[PDB]
């Protein structure tokens, strides 16, 4: 019932800006915080950003702070992540994640399938 | 901003989880710190699923008037806080209970108002919240997770409750008449007859200082004075473990009646302490709660230690000349 | 801020054994810890929340315990599907942190 359909990945070069989107179905999207979790090749999981149910509260990791912007349109049921100033470290698979409370407190309950982002020249 | 008494704001992991019946004056205080009591009120009366106050706790609750003086002291107990400790009961709102205008009833799941004859609370159920007026609860998809922030709670008025010193009825009648003389215009307050009028204006907002003296109805005041005495009692102190959280009843009882625990200076000069043994270990520490003290009010020539005292907004009908 | 450390990095065990992963938090996070299973190709899956609670629909062989800084993730009887990488995540501080992980191989 509760699904997440990511889109937007592709091949972008260092210093370019990609945009990722996560369409949410089957649950009241506007009442749950959302996350973005990425995994680089050969490495572990790395939480990227979170957004509150309202969009009023955002939080980011240090590795991406100031470059990636997370936003949400609760009238279209899609979650966004705006990548900027991309780098080879950011070459990873990007998962959107649904949480359990109003804020994105850190319960990574229901995931998406993922989208691959590759940065090289 | 205020700060917690003992326990930081909760991060609840399941909305269906239960509200345990803890027996210690510290476990109760901890549940107060995390708005467990208001969430329980919602579950019983308004048939509501989940917790209110996620990550905020009692300190992030919204007040009206928002510049709330007592909020700055974590020890001062709101009417809901006294409800969780048994000192009074906040009733479920009925149709007759008049919702006062002026607060920002929008998105609120709970709000509380001291009335002339007691304390009343309004709640909303699962998936619903209050419309701008506060008269109706309506679908609110931002309340769907059931783990809701503290700003969904609204405590009306600068109120502070405590342990009263009981007064005899002869004193209550003296104080009731003096209030009647001081507000001869008023006919009814929150529907309760105050003076005898025979001609009453329609219900109107009324800002007034009052005090709960443990009798039928509160006594409203215009000319009064206050003094925050420090009077030591067991409830001046909470006992905690630095990482486990609040201690248990048997431990806290052993702390406050046996001088077997540790704590700050004032507690040791009340119950007894010790040092020079703790190697790594862990033992309960007891600290003074942060309040100016017990409030004593002077009014009508007399001086009373009330159950609750504050300045909130009630609904009064005036004379028709 | 908070830096989780998992041990061991890798662990080989045969089907039916007991596998005990351990996780450590630099500071006290009470019981604000989750455990995650990640298998190659498929997304991560949430097994334990609040360090001891079973997620809905997850087998009872998975468990969790601990509070403070030292925590534990245990599989009572390993099964062939249970071979994957596992992670612990803290949520006491607002920046959520994944530990390094722990890959589970099969003894042959
Ligand atoms: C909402 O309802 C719950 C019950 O579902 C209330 O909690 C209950 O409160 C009563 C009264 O304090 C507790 O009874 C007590 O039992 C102990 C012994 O267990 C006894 O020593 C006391 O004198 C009292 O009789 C009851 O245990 C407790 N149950 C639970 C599950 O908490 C709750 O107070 C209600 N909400 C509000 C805001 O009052
Ligand atoms: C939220 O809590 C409820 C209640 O504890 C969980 O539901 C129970 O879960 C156990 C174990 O899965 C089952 O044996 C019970 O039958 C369930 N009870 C009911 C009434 O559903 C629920 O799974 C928890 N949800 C999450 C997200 O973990």
């Amino acid at each position: 019932q509760v699904q997440l359909v990511e889109s937007g990945g592709g091949v972008v070069q260092p210093g370019r800006s990609l945009r990722l989107s996560c369409a949410a179905s089957g649950f009241t999207f506007s009442g749950f915080g959302m996350h973005w979790v990425r995994q680089a090749p050969g490495k572990g999981l790395e939480w990227v950003a979170l957004i509150s149910y309202d969009g009023s509260d955002t939080y980011y990791s240090d590795s991406v702070k100031g470059r990636f912007t997370i936003s949400r349109d609760n009238s279209k049921n899609t979650l966004y992540l705006q990548l900027k100033s991309l780098r080879p470290d950011d070459t990873a698979v990007y998962y959107c994640v649904g949480d359990r409370d109003y804020f994105g407190s850190g319960f990574f309950d229901h995931w998406g399938q993922g989208t691959l982002v590759t940065v090289s020249s | 901003d205020s700060g917690p008494i003992i326990c930081a704001g909760p991060i609840h992991s399941n909305k269906s989880a239960g509200i345990p019946h803890l027996l210690g004056y510290s476990e109760k205080i901890c549940q107060i710190d995390r708005l467990i009591h208001v969430s329980s009120w919602l579950r019983n009366h308004s048939q509501f699923q989940g917790y209110v106050g996620q990550r905020g706790g009692r300190s992030q609750v919204s007040y009206y008037p928002a510049e709330n003086s007592y909020s700055r002291w974590s020890g001062l107990l709101s009417p809901c806080d006294a409800d969780w400790l048994g000192m009074l009961v906040v009733k479920k709102a009925r149709e007759s209970d008049m919702i006062v205008p002026g607060p920002s009833y929008k998105g609120k799941v709970f709000f509380e108002r001291p009335t002339f004859d007691g304390y009343v609370g309004w709640g909303c159920g699962s998936g619903k919240s209050r419309t701008e007026s506060g008269e109706l609860c309506s679908s609110d998809s931002g309340t769907s997770s059931g783990l809701l922030p503290s700003d969904r709670v609204l405590w009306i008025g600068d109120v502070a409750c405590q342990l009263m010193t009981p007064i005899p009825e002869e004193t209550f009648l003296e104080l009731k008449s003096f209030s009647q003389s001081e507000f001869p215009d008023i006919c009814k307050i929150d529907g309760i007859v105050f003076n005898q009028c025979e001609g009453e204006s329609l219900p109107q907002p009324f800002d007034v200082a009052w005090m709960d003296v443990g009798h039928s109805h509160k006594i409203i005041m215009r000319e009064h004075k206050t003094k925050w005495v420090q009077e030591s009692s067991s409830k001046d102190f909470v006992c905690y473990k630095e990482g486990t959280g609040p201690c248990s009843e048997s431990e806290e009882k052993a702390c406050k009646t046996s001088g077997s625990c540790r704590g700050d200076m004032q507690f040791c000069k009340v119950a007894g302490c010790e040092h020079g043994e703790e190697t790594s270990e862990a033992k309960c520490r007891c600290s003074l709660v942060h309040k100016p003290g017990e409030v004593v009010v002077s009014y009508g020539g007399m001086r009373v230690r009330p159950k609750c005292y504050g300045f909130s907004r009630m609904m009064a009908t005036l004379h028709h000349h | 801020d908070i830096q989780m450390t998992q041990s061991p990095s890798s662990l080989s065990a045969s089907i039916g054994d007991r596998v005990t992963i351990t996780c450590r938090a630099s500071r006290h996070i009470t019981n604000h810890l989750n455990w995650y299973q990640h298998k190659p190709g498929r997304a991560p899956k949430l097994l334990i929340y609040e360090a001891s609670n079973l997620q809905a629909g997850v087998p009872s062989r998975f468990s969790g315990s601990g509070s403070g800084t030292d925590f534990t993730f245990t599989i009572s009887s390993l099964q062939p599907e249970d071979f994957a990488t596992y992670y612990c995540q803290q949520y006491d501080n607002l920046p959520p942190a994944f530990g390094g992980g722990t890959k589970v191989d099969i003894k042959r």
